[PDB]
């Protein structure tokens, strides 16, 4: 992290590439998710 | 639980999960082994009463005495009161259980134990 | 081996109540009619090879005539086995009938019998055939208190079912008769589909076979067989199978409780059923051997059945 710089792309200072899709016009970010592993682990509960 | 900073120390499953209540996290953290992880379970389980003190928790991770009506014991002895032989408790000899292995698979049952 | 001296068939049994055809017992039209031997015959002298556990082998087709699938009439359960003594009569364990510790009573018009089948699980309309109970005799000696002594079971079918190369009666040995083939050194046969495994043990690992299954298992000593168990053993139960070596335990608890133990008598080209295949401690207990009900001594009893239906 001690020296790591990263252009802003959008305007609202939000670092992301802009891949050619169609044209560079979408960004491509995913989302993940993650929940308990011990409490959720031999229970479900719809792993909430 | 308590001491905050215990959490970046190496830990004790004597020093997180018997000298103080515990979570079944930092429990099942410390055991991973998951079927004693289920016996550690059910110690403190039947252990509710035997939470403190610290030596009662131990003699209940012996199991060798039956904690209130005989949820935890895990001896060896396999005789009735009256010196009657014990069926086994899957088998249907010379009665079909209600009650047995596949209803209470938690508690170990042994051949006639 | 019996030749130019031929041992004819003795009728202890008067065909008017008791069922016609009673000479003819245990006699298939496909083996024995045409001298055919089945290729699990060449066992039967105790003299085979150094007495090695046999393990279980799939019967033939057509082999197994005697053989009764005893079955829940509602819902859909198979219950137990049966023995084939006659075209009119059938004999089974009692306890399948009745035991009121294992929430078992059950009347006359609550369990039915499937005679001739070869897969349990399949229906082959043709060569098998089914029927209903109708009347239910219990022998007073059934001793079920301390060690299932006697466990007999007498059953009468409504409606009567013919002779088949698939159904066919089971011949009945006397005192003398089972003396003599015991004292012959021939092993006997067990039929059954494994529901006595599912009844009496719940190992699970080894599944119930749907196809007709047969195993042979000779005969022990009386003294040793009364030490083999806690339990007193009367003399109309004996010891039979192999001695189970440790390290595994024997198959003693393969096939149907209730079936026949027959063994095919050199002496006439016959099959005799020595008794009804019961609950022995081969099952509930590792190494033992199959503990078995004896039924030769019963012929006066048996008429003493039918004489109360001569009218
Ligand atoms: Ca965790
Ligand atoms: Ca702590
Ligand atoms: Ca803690
Ligand atoms: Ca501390
Ligand atoms: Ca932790
Ligand atoms: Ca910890
Ligand atoms: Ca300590």
């Amino acid at each position: 992290c001690y020296g790591s710089y990263a252009r802003p792309t959008n305007s609202n200072g939000g670092q992301g590439v802009m891949v050619e899709q169609n044209g560079k016009l979408e960004s491509q970010v995913e989302m993940q998710f993650f929940s308990t592993s011990t409490n959720a682990t031999n229970e479900v509960n719809n792993i909430q | 639980a308590n001491t905050f900073l215990e959490e970046v120390r190496k830990g004790n499953l004597e020093r997180e999960c018997v000298e103080e209540t515990c979570s079944y996290e930092e429990a099942f953290e410390a055991l991973e082994s998951s079927t004693a992880t289920d016996v550690f379970w059910a110690k403190y389980t039947a252990c509710e009463t035997a939470r403190t003190p610290r030596d009662k928790l131990a003699a209940c991770l012996e199991g060798n005495c039956a904690e209130g009506l005989g949820t935890n014991y895990r001896g060896h002895v396999n005789i009735t009161r009256s010196g009657i032989e014990c069926q086994l408790w899957r088998s249907r000899y010379p009665h079909k259980p209600e009650i047995n292995s596949t209803t209470h698979p938690g508690a170990d049952l042994q051949e006639n134990f | 081996e019996g030749r130019t001296a031929t041992s004819e068939y003795q009728t202890f049994f008067n065909p008017r109540t008791f069922g016609s055809g009673e000479a003819d017992c245990g006699l298939r039209p496909l083996f024995e009619k045409k001298s055919l031997e089945d290729k699990t015959e060449r066992e039967l002298l105790e003299s085979y090879i150094d007495g090695r556990i046999v393990e279980g082998s799939d019967a033939e087709i057509g082999m197994s005539p005697w053989q009764v699938m005893l079955f829940r009439k509602s819902p859909q359960e198979l219950l137990c086995g049966a023995s084939l003594i006659s075209d009119r009569w059938v004999l089974t364990a009692a306890h399948c009938l009745l035991y009121p510790p294992w929430d078992k009573n059950f009347t006359e018009n609550d369990l039915l019998v499937r005679i001739g089948k070869h897969s349990r699980t399949r229906y082959e309309r043709n060569i098998e055939k089914i029927s209903m109970l109708e009347k239910i005799y219990i022998h007073p000696r059934y001793n079920w208190r301390e060690n299932l002594d006697r466990d007999i079971a007498l059953m009468k079918l409504k409606k009567p079912v013919a002779f088949s190369d698939y159904i066919h009666p089971v011949c009945l040995p006397d005192r003398e008769t089972a003396a003599s083939l015991l004292q012959a050194g021939y092993k006997g046969r067990v039929t059954g589909w494994g529901n006595l495994k599912e009844t009496w043990t719940a190992n699970v690992g080894k599944g119930q076979p749907s196809v007709l299954q047969v195993v042979n298992l000779p005969i022990v000593e009386r003294p040793v067989c009364k030490d083999s168990t806690r339990i007193r053993i009367t003399d109309n139960m004996f010891c039979a199978g192999y001695k189970p070596d440790e390290g595994k335990r024997g198959d003693a608890c393969e096939g149907d409780s209730g079936g026949p133990f027959v063994m095919k008598s050199p002496f006439n080209n016959r099959w005799y059923q020595m008794g009804i295949v019961s609950w022995g401690e081969g099952c509930d207990r590792d190494g033992k051997y199959g503990f078995y009900t004896h039924v030769f001594r019963l012929k006066k009893w048996i008429q003493k059945v039918i004489d109360q239906f001569g009218e």
